[PDB]
């Protein structure tokens, strides 16, 4: 009886963790490239300063 | 995947914080754009009058 619902809980945890991992995968590169574009704005804005 | 969740959380925090400093991020490199603007006549006009 403990087995069945504990396995249910672990499957739910696996699904949730997969969701959050896939989420966290994107935003890191997202901020990477958006801060990159900030630098670019500064990169091409070496004119100013 | 759990640990890598924090691995990427720290990285995203780093990017978002460097992107939350400069305004959050970019007017530390623009806001004196106002200066490159005003000093146009702040200096030239300051000397334009005397010239």
């Amino acid at each position: 009886a403990l087995y069945q619902l504990i396995t249910e809980k672990l499957d739910y945890s696996l699904k949730v963790l997969q969701e959050k991992f896939h989420e966290n995968n994107s935003m890191c590169d997202e901020l990477k490239r958006k801060e990159n574009n900030f630098k670019n704005r500064l990169k091409q804005l070496t004119k100013d300063y | 995947y759990h640990a890598h969740n924090k691995n990427r959380k720290q990285e995203i925090d780093r990017y978002l914080r460097t992107i939350s400093s400069k305004k959050a991020k970019i007017d530390l490199m623009k806001l004196k754009i106002l200066q490159h603007c005003k000093e146009f006549n702040a200096r030239n006009s300051a000397l334009k009058k005397e010239k």
